[PDB]
């Protein structure tokens, strides 16, 4: 057999040569002429030769996890976190194992998501003179929206911006008297502007609430407003806005229609929008030069940015916005109101549906030692090899188990080897200690 | 510029004591601009102790000193007050009075002269109690000469660095 | 014997204030004087008079002349107590001409003429011949009773200068004609009409007068006006003008006057009333302990949507307003405290474009 | 969840000759907007003054040579020409999220400043300014030492006073 | 394919003047034929007017590059009489600066109509500026000039026709009636104004700015819900009523809640007779409209352009290429559903933005329509597509493609933005097309070459080669040969009776590559022989009889193996020049290639 063919100088080599291979130090069975190679043999092949069982040495190891931490059942239920260290995303955190040649040790790893993904939201509000009546509803909605964000998740970013109309002779009266204010002398309306960014993304809610109140209404001559033009800048100006690798939500509220490409011909503008950030000092100074972006061109910019768009509008314009909602994918339509229940409900509904992917990273192992990962996922989904490490479509509170097997060919060192196994994007890791012995006990 | 900020009331505090700091703002509307307190430590590092809004509706505090300090403002007297209680050794630093020009940018544009508040350990006092008053008194006298010596050492080192620049000016 | 005068010359003026007879002096020398006698023809009743002149002057005078009466003039050379054959001439006096002509109460349709008649003359009748200055061929002649010095002229062509020629008439004799030039008045505008009536504007149509008009004056004012109404001047070629930016629910009175040069035609007044967009017949269909049902009449003008406001009369608390569709005229309020008075104000929005201006509200007081 | 932004300045200390180009960077642990990032410069013996605001704007009274640029998590403060006055401590502070964190200031100083050889090149106006600078720093050092001795005396004096 | 793309005519204008925005043909006289091109930002001599714009008249022939601006208006903006003493200084009652004059240029007979859309005038009653717009009508070879501004009226401001911008879109009827549309009027609802040339002259008054024309036909005010319909954006004239009277076709791009529709208005009754509804919301249906007969049934058809239209690709990724809808009008009436559609192939191509009828380019008795995409092409320079006329229906496949010859620049070329066609400029008996490129300030003119069709017929009586008997023996040993007769017929319209055609005959062409030809000429003995024969259109047919022998040698392995023959005729490329200067062309359908085949019998 292979054990006989092992030609082991000592007992330790036998174990190194094979798993079943056993060694007898009595030397009563082994022939004096025959080399210590004959002592090495199958456990059955030794017992058959009459070698004593106690004399025969067959060291093996038993799988035993040194530390075991139970996964949190709550799993941050209803966007509520007890503490960062208190939540556990891995059951077998630290484990200790002994690796013998031909004795692969397999453990079970269970991963449960006890956290909520961070969300970034940007608020865009129309300031035309016709929104003077609805101004109260828009201001109230902002504070309610921020309160929902705190309840929905621990970490969030909130920012807002405003738009009016193109600074052109046709759209806004060019008369010097109305240049200062288009509203009647009794009122004190501000000058018209294409896009004005009042606040960049920030983590403080209190600053966001106070800024919304100070906003003052502006007025233009035509019924439709340039809302599409304002969205283009926000989508492409990642630097100024402060966009990060986090789910992005855009809220747009208007009580008037939207101009589309080819509507700038009357003004005298014929250059199509290039979708390039032209914001200067947190303002848009090239509104006149570029024509309003088309729906087809506008959709492409949002898809590349992967920014979800939510529109809050009045009941009268609802029938028009619904047709647009059918066109743009991953978008929803809401009705602006004093109550503002529908606008808040859509955000919470959107947040509830989120699918993520969890992968497993393992530390380098010794030569002749390999590891196999067997993934288990929702709907009986089971991967193998590389596919068997990653799991996708996992919602919050969903737990998936993973079967890991470690096999040792030979023993590189006498001392144990500790390596850390943590999934990408998660601080929590899995430490596995592997001790291999080539000398018979 | 044209903005005057003055911080007064800094003094030695025993551990667990209470110290009140008053900041006076002139040449501008104090209520209109948000105010904050910044302290520089002995390692020449900068730590933000507190931030108070112009409205006074909300305030922001760091976790370390959060819940152990109090910040408030008086619109009528245009004075900023920082209340410190349960002070530790780490607290000693150079505190400065600031003013945020724009809430959106959240950038400090004005910095006050500042007042140094240093915590004093009472442990040495305990050893002194056993010691007789007559013996202790003699110790006090020994400290004054040593403090002067150190000052002389700093003064001579500065003179050597200064001499080269003065000579250059004389040549020109 | 003595030699009579020759080439006798008698001159008669239109009015016989002073009559002068001129004759060539007698050839015979040392003549003391010349005697002239005027007597009515065929011994008719007349103011026969006798005059005497010197040898140097063969010019005499005859006062108290009789109009329309033939008088025989006989001048006798007079030397001492002897007189020679007297030249005998016969002359009919000229009728006195009309003087101090005046024109008063002038009008385009008709004009009045008042002249001063010749003094101390019993004229047969007063004859006046007038015609349009640009129409000399057509002239109207009217006999005037002699006692009256004022003649009435009718059927005068509007805006047409008329030159009247009136001369006193005695027997077949005609006096000197007095010429007075006056101009008739302008013709007013007719057939005013209103079209395309809107809450803030309307269109007025009028017809140009037969007489040439330089420009038209149009004035529109409400029954009660804080300030005087504005006036717009438009050319005669464009007989159509439209007034805009009017306030809805206010009746407007418009005066159209056609003016040529400094002349003005009679003002034509047109009265029109703007439409009212305010809601009417506000009432409560049914009311429960906490809810109130309110039903109002539909406004005349199109309304995109209606804003309903309800609050507590007793406490100064911000009212709660909820918008509703324009087509629906019924709204429902809920959550109202029972036994508490509540004021309901319903507005109508008809503003076009960016402007959000609405009409005046109609509120009622209901007790729960 | 208590996550705090971390600010890092690459050259903790450096020294350069006059007219040299100095570039100091600032690393942020998480993505922030350009407007939030700010730069502060502090002279010895004086309070900190905001050199640049919004990362693209120089605060009134700031020389044109100083410039700022960057985006995302990368920022840098570049000085076109180093001058004796430019010697100070520079700190990059980010005010995007709470708490507000200030990165350790870079102690940029003059290399071999004391060396008499370099003084000969210096203009008369410059040398007067350098001499003036020493008075503020020297006064601060002596004042700090006085507090140390005074702090030690307090505990000793208090025990004697109680007796 | 008639268009002379190889040698096109190019004109130039001052940079930044937007030269080539509008292209029009002017033929007051026979020798007075020229091309009218308007430039709106072009500077003018008239003081107080900056970037007013002007129309340049360049006569055909002589020097094409030379151009002269026409001074329609030689005076500056008029001052206000009230302001002379009301306030210190004087205030203009109108502003001619940036009036975009020459934006729209149209010409009929000896009449030329130029309209500036941006023109605006402060009113006298109130100091408010309204862009009513203004037009200039020039008739009888520029004898007198009449200014037409129908939109200007008492009803000022947005509520009225203050923002009418009349002349944005203009057209001329066969009778000479002027048609003008202003989308600004009635709060952007849009309007159509139409008046005859005689009526405009009769009611014209220089002294008063506000002028009212009797007999003027316009559209009545619509309901508040129809606001922002942008009617009058595109105006076209065709006869659909069947009463032998011109009808007006206008396009509403933002009508039906952004879906858009195209309507037909009676020339006299001015009452809509038909309505067209856009297929996709926000497709800008009605941007450009044109009326012409493509099936030659004697009845006009309607073409609608929707450039912003976007459709899903086979992959499923959404892209916008635009589309054109063609409706055929039967005797009963015009059907609402479009008969055919034309989809673009370039993303952001803006295909179908401008449509211009080219009349009959190939003289096939069927009309042809040209469609241009301004942002089309690999370099996004732009391109022009020409579609051949089909009796059954318009052909989907494009007959020719026109692209700029000059190299690309950083600024957009805007090629195909303006297209004018259907008028014979060179009097060669073939109509030409003019393409405008305002971005580079250049204009291009393309002239159609005469077309000649040919028919080639080559046949051989001796198909079977006999081994036993040889017909001819040029070599000591006789070799059997076969005689082939080929007849070529050429037919052309307005082309020199004498035409040169080169014919090449190939023997065993399939085996020519890596093989030994078994067929050779009796005398030439060359696998391929090229012969040029002059063909006269008058001559009924032409046929030359030659002889091709078969090698007597038994060297070839298989005598039985057949031999393929092939005769091709092309147009002579030497001295094809004519007095007109356009080289003769050959119809593509006419087969210029003919193939034969022979076999031998071996026992
Ligand atoms: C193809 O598409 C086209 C474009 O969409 C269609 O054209 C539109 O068609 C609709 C329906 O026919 C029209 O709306 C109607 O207008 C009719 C005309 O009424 C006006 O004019 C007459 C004559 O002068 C006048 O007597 C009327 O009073 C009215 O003038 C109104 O005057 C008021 C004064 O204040 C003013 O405010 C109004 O604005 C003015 N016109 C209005 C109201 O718009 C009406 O007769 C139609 O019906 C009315 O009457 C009905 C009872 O008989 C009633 O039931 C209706 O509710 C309504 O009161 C209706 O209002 C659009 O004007 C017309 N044009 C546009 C721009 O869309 C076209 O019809 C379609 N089909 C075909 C095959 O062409
Ligand atoms: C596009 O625009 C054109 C022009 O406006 C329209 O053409 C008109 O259409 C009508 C109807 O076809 C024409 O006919 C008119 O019919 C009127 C009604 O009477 C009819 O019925 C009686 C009884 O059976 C018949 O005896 C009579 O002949 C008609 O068939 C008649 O009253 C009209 O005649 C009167 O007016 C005309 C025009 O002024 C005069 O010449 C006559 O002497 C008489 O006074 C007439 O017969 C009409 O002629 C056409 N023109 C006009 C201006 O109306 C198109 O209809 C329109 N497009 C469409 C959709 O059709
Ligand atoms: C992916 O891997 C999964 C895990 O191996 C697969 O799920 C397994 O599917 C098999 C199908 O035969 C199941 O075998 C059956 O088990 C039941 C007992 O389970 C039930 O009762 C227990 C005890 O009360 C309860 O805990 C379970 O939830 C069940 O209610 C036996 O009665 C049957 O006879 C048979 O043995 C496995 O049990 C099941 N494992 C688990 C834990 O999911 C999945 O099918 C794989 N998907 C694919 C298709 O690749
Ligand atoms: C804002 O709008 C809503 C709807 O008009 C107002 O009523 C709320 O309506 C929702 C359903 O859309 C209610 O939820 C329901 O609650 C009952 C009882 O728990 C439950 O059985 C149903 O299955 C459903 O969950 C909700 O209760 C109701 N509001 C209240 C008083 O709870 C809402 O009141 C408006 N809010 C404001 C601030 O005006
Ligand atoms: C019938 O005979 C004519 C005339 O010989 C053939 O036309 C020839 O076609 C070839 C292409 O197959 C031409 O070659 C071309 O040369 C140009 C450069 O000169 C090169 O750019 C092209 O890519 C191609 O290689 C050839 O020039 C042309 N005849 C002439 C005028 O030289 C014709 O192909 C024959 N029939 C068939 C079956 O095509
Ligand atoms: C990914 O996961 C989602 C959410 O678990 C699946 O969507 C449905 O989720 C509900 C939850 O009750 C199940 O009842 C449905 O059976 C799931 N979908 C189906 C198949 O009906 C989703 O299907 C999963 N797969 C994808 C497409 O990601
Ligand atoms: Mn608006
Ligand atoms: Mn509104
Ligand atoms: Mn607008
Ligand atoms: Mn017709
Ligand atoms: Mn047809
Ligand atoms: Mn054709
Ligand atoms: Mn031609």
């Amino acid at each position: 057999n292979r054990c006989l063919k092992a030609n082991a100088k000592s007992c330790g080599e036998c174990i190194q040569a094979g798993p079943n291979c056993g060694w007898c130090t009595n030397s009563t069975f082994l022939q004096e002429g025959m080399p210590t190679s004959a002592r090495c043999d199958d456990l059955e092949a030794l017992k058959k030769k009459g070698c004593p069982p106690d004399d025969i040495e067959n060291p093996r190891g038993s799988k035993d996890i040194k530390k075991n931490k139970n996964v949190t059942n709550r799993s941050k239920g209803t966007a509520e976190k007890l503490k960062p260290e208190d939540i556990h995303q891995i059951q077998p955190q630290q484990l200790v194992l002994r690796l013998r040649s031909g004795e692969p040790q397999t453990f079970t790893l269970k991963f449960k998501r006890a956290e909520d993904y961070p969300i970034d939201l940007y608020y865009l509000m129309d300031l035309s003179y016709s929104m003077k009546d609805d101004l109260e509803n828009v201001k109230s909605l902002g504070t309610d929206l921020m309160n929902e964000m705190r309840r929905i998740t621990s970490d969030f970013r909130i920012g807002f911006g405003s738009f009016v109309e193109k600074t052109v002779m046709p759209y806004i009266s060019t008369t010097p008297a109305k240049l200062r204010n288009p509203c009647t002398s009794e009122q004190n309306c501000t000058t018209p502007f294409s896009y004005k960014n009042v606040l960049s993304l920030t983590n403080k809610g209190e600053v966001f609430n106070e800024l919304v109140g100070k906003q003052r209404i502006s007025g233009n001559l035509d019924s439709p407003e340039g809302g599409f033009d304002a969205i283009m800048q926000v989508a492409v100006c990642g630097s100024l806005i402060g966009w990060r690798n986090v789910t992005r939500l855009l809220v747009f509220s208007t009580d008037a229609g939207f101009h589309f490409a080819g509507d700038g011909k009357l003004g005298g503008i014929v250059l199509p929008n290039d979708g390039q950030c032209h914001l200067e000092n947190n303002m848009y100074t090239m509104s006149h030069y570029y024509d309003y972006p088309s729906i087809a061109h506008l959709v492409q910019k949002l898809s590349e940015n992967n920014i979800q768009t939510i529109f809050a509008v009045t009941e009268e314009f609802q029938p028009v916005y619904k047709e647009l909602k059918n066109l743009i994918p991953k978008s929803a339509v809401g009705t602006l109101s004093a109550n503002s229940s529908n606008v808040i409900q859509l955000i919470i509904d959107a947040y509830n549906s989120l699918s993520s992917e969890v992968i497993l990273e393992n530390g380098k192992l010794s030569e002749g030692v390999t590891i196999s990962y067997k993934s288990y996922c929702k709907n009986g989904v089971n991967g193998t090899g590389e596919n068997g490490r990653k799991c996708s479509n996992i919602s919050i509170g969903d737990e998936v188990q993973f079967e890991i097997s470690i096999t040792s060919n030979k023993c590189p060192k006498k001392d144990s080897d500790s390596f850390k196994i943590r999934p990408l994007g998660f601080t929590e890791e899995v430490e596995v200690i592997l001790q291999y012995i080539c000398e018979c006990e | 510029m044209d903005v005057k900020l003055v911080e007064s009331g800094g003094g030695l505090v025993k551990p667990g004591g209470s110290l009140k700091l008053s900041c006076a703002a002139s040449g501008f509307t104090f209520s209109s601009y948000t105010m904050s307190w910044v302290r520089q430590t002995p390692e020449k590092r900068l730590e933000w102790v507190a931030t108070i809004s112009s409205g006074g509706s909300y305030t922001y505090y760091p976790d370390s000193v959060k819940g152990r300090f109090t910040i408030s403002r008086d619109k009528a007297k245009n004075t900023l007050y920082l209340q410190m209680g349960s002070l530790k050794s780490e607290d000693t630093a150079m505190y400065y009075c600031t003013r945020i020009g724009y809430d959106e940018d959240y950038a400090m544009d004005h910095w006050g002269q500042g007042t140094s508040v240093t915590v004093c350990s009472g442990s040495d006092y305990e050893f002194l109690k056993s010691w007789t008053v007559e013996d202790l008194q003699k110790r006090l006298l020994a400290l004054d000469p040593m403090m002067e010596q150190e000052i002389e050492e700093i003064r001579q080192k500065y003179q050597s660095k200064r001499q080269p620049i003065l000579d250059a000016i004389e040549a020109k | 014997p003595l030699s009579p005068p020759t080439n006798l010359h008698l001159e008669a003026n239109p009015d016989t204030g002073v009559l002068t007879v001129s004759w060539e002096r007698s050839t015979t020398p040392d003549i003391t004087g010349y005697r002239i006698t005027t007597t009515p023809t065929n011994g008719q009743q007349g103011n026969s008079l006798e005059e005497v002149v010197h040898a140097d002057q063969s010019s005499c005078t005859f006062d108290n002349l009789s109009p329309g009466l033939e008088y025989n003039v006989s001048v006798y050379t007079v030397k001492d107590d002897k007189e020679s054959v007297p030249i005998s001439d016969t002359i009919i006096p000229a009728v006195p001409p009309p003087t101090d002509l005046r024109f008063t109460n002038i009008g385009p349709d008709t004009m009045r003429v008042t002249w001063a008649p010749p003094p101390s003359i019993d004229l047969t009748n007063f004859l006046v011949r007038y015609s349009p200055v640009k129409n000399e061929e057509d002239v109207a002649e009217l006999s005037i009773s002699p006692s009256d010095n004022a003649v009435v002229l009718t059927n005068l062509l509007p805006g047409t200068e008329y030159v009247v020629s009136v001369s006193s008439v005695y027997e077949q004799h005609e006096s000197t004609p007095l010429r007075g030039r006056q101009k008739t008045g302008l013709d007013s505008p007719t057939g005013i009409d209103f079209s395309d009536i809107t809450a803030n504007s309307f269109t007025v149509h009028w017809i140009a007068p037969r007489a040439t008009i330089t420009g038209y004056r149009i004035r529109h004012h409400p029954e009660h006006f804080s300030g005087r109404p504005r006036e717009d001047r438009v050319p005669h070629s464009r007989n159509s003008i439209t007034l805009t930016n009017l306030t809805p629910g206010t009746e407007y009175v418009v005066s159209i006057v056609a003016l040529n040069g400094r002349e003005e035609s009679p003002l034509l007044i047109g009265q029109q009333s703007t439409v009212s967009d305010v809601p009417r017949d506000l009432e409560v269909v049914a009311a429960t302990p906490t809810s109130l049902l309110i039903s109002w009449d539909a406004p005349a003008v199109t309304v995109r949507y209606y804003r309903i406001t309800y609050g507590e009369t007793g406490g100064n608390s911000p009212v709660q307003e909820f918008t509703v569709p324009g087509s629906k005229s019924t709204a429902t309020i809920s959550g109202l405290k029972p036994g508490v008075d509540y004021t309901i104000t319903v507005y109508a929005v008809t503003g076009r474009g960016d402007s959000p201006a609405s009409s005046k509200p109609i509120s009622i007081n209901y007790r729960t | 969840s208590h996550m705090q932004i971390v600010v890092t300045q690459r050259p903790t200390t450096m020294a350069a000759s006059p007219g040299d180009k100095i570039i100091i960077t600032c690393s942020v642990s998480s993505i922030i907007s350009s407007n939030y990032l700010h730069w502060y410069s502090q002279k010895p013996g004086f309070s900190p003054k905001l050199l640049i605001y919004r990362t693209s704007n120089l605060a009134s009274g700031v020389p044109p040579r100083f410039s700022g640029s960057g985006s995302g998590t990368s920022y840098s403060l570049t000085i076109g020409t180093m001058e004796a006055e430019d010697v100070a401590t520079y700190y990059c502070q980010q005010g995007s999220d709470i708490p507000l964190t200030f990165g350790d200031g870079t102690k940029l100083d003059l290399k071999r400043g004391s060396d008499y050889e370099f003084l000969k090149s210096w203009t008369v106006e410059d040398l007067q300014k350098r001499l003036l600078a020493l008075d503020p720093m020297m006064e601060q050092e002596i004042e700090e030492i006085r507090q140390k001795y005074q702090c030690k005396r307090q505990p000793i004096l208090d025990a004697i006073e109680a007796k | 394919f008639n268009l002379d793309a190889e040698a096109p005519a190019v004109l130039s204008g001052p940079p930044g003047s937007f030269f080539g925005f509008s292209v029009e043909f002017y033929r007051p006289g026979t020798d007075g034929v020229s091309v009218l091109v308007g430039a709106p930002k072009a500077n003018t001599s008239q003081p107080g007017v900056l970037q007013g714009g002007a129309v340049y008249l360049c006569p055909w022939g002589a020097s094409p590059t030379q151009c002269t601006p026409i001074e329609f208006d030689s005076k500056g903006s008029r001052l206000l009489e009230s302001s002379l003493s009301s306030s210190e200084g004087e205030e203009p009652v109108e502003y001619k600066s940036l009036q975009w004059f020459g934006a729209t240029v149209r010409a009929h007979g000896s009449s030329i109509l130029a309209c500036a859309p941006l023109y605006s005038w402060r009113t006298e009653k109130e100091p408010l500026s309204d862009p009513v717009g203004t037009c200039y009508l020039s008739t009888d070879n520029f004898t007198r000039i009449l200014e037409y501004a129908p939109c200007r009226s008492d009803f000022s401001w947005a509520a009225g026709q203050g923002y009418c911008q009349g002349g944005f879109s203009a057209e001329f009827t066969k009778t000479g009636r002027v048609v003008l549309g202003g989308p600004g009027s009635y709060f952007w609802q849009g309007q159509i104004l139409s008046a005859t040339q005689e009526q405009i002259a009769e009611s014209y008054y220089p002294e008063y700015l506000i002028n009212l024309v009797q007999g003027q036909l316009q559209t009545r005010q619509a309901s508040s819900i129809y606001d922002d319909s942008y009617l009058g954006y595109s105006v076209a004239v065709g006869e659909f009523s069947g009463d032998d009277t011109e009808d007006f076709v206008a396009g509403v791009p933002k009508g039906n809640l952004t879906y858009g529709y195209v309507t037909i208005l009676n020339g006299s009754d001015i009452r809509s007779l038909y309505n067209f509804s856009g297929e996709q919301m926000a497709s800008y249906f009605g941007y450009a409209v044109a009326a012409t007969d493509v099936n030659g049934d004697g009845l006009d058809d309607l073409l609608v352009g929707a450039p912003l239209l976007m459709d899903r690709t086979p992959d499923g990724r959404p892209q916008e290429v635009g589309r054109v809808y063609v409706y055929l009008q039967h005797p009963a009436g015009i059907e609402p559903t479009p008969t055919l559609t034309l989809t673009g192939h370039d993303e952001f191509g803006r295909f179908g933005s401008s449509l211009t009828p080219l009349g009959d380019l190939d003289q096939d008795g069927y009309n042809d329509v040209a469609i241009g995409a301004p942002f089309g092409g690999e370099t996004q320079q732009g391109v022009v597509f020409v579609f051949p006329g089909g009796p059954g229906g318009l052909g989907s496949k494009p007959s020719q493609v026109l692209q700029p010859l000059w190299a690309a620049s950083h600024t957009p070329d805007f090629f195909g933005s303006a297209l004018r066609g259907g008028r014979d400029l060179d009097g060669n008996g073939y109509p030409d097309l003019i393409v405008g490129s305002f971005g580079v300030d250049k204009a291009v003119v393309y002239r159609g070459r005469p077309i000649v069709s040919a028919s080639a017929s080559l046949t051989i009586f001796p198909a079977m080669f006999n081994p036993e008997e040889r017909s001819c023996s040029l070599e000591g040993n006789p070799v059997a040969c076969i005689n082939l007769s080929f007849c070529l017929n050429a037919s052309g319209k307005h082309v020199a009776d004498s035409i040169g055609f080169t014919v090449e005959l190939q023997l065993d062409w399939q085996k020519q590559k890596g093989g030994v030809r078994r067929a050779l000429f009796l005398a030439s003995r060359q696998a391929t022989l090229t012969q040029t024969l002059l063909i006269q259109n008058g001559a009924r047919e032409d046929c030359r009889e030659m002889k091709i022998y078969l090698r007597n040698e038994s060297e070839f392995r298989d005598k039985l193996s057949p031999i393929h023959i092939a005769l091709n005729f092309s147009l002579d490329p030497q001295a094809p020049v004519d007095s007109h200067g356009l080289r003769p062309a050959l119809h593509y359908q006419s087969k210029s290639r003919i193939e034969d085949k022979a076999q031998i019998l071996l026992d």
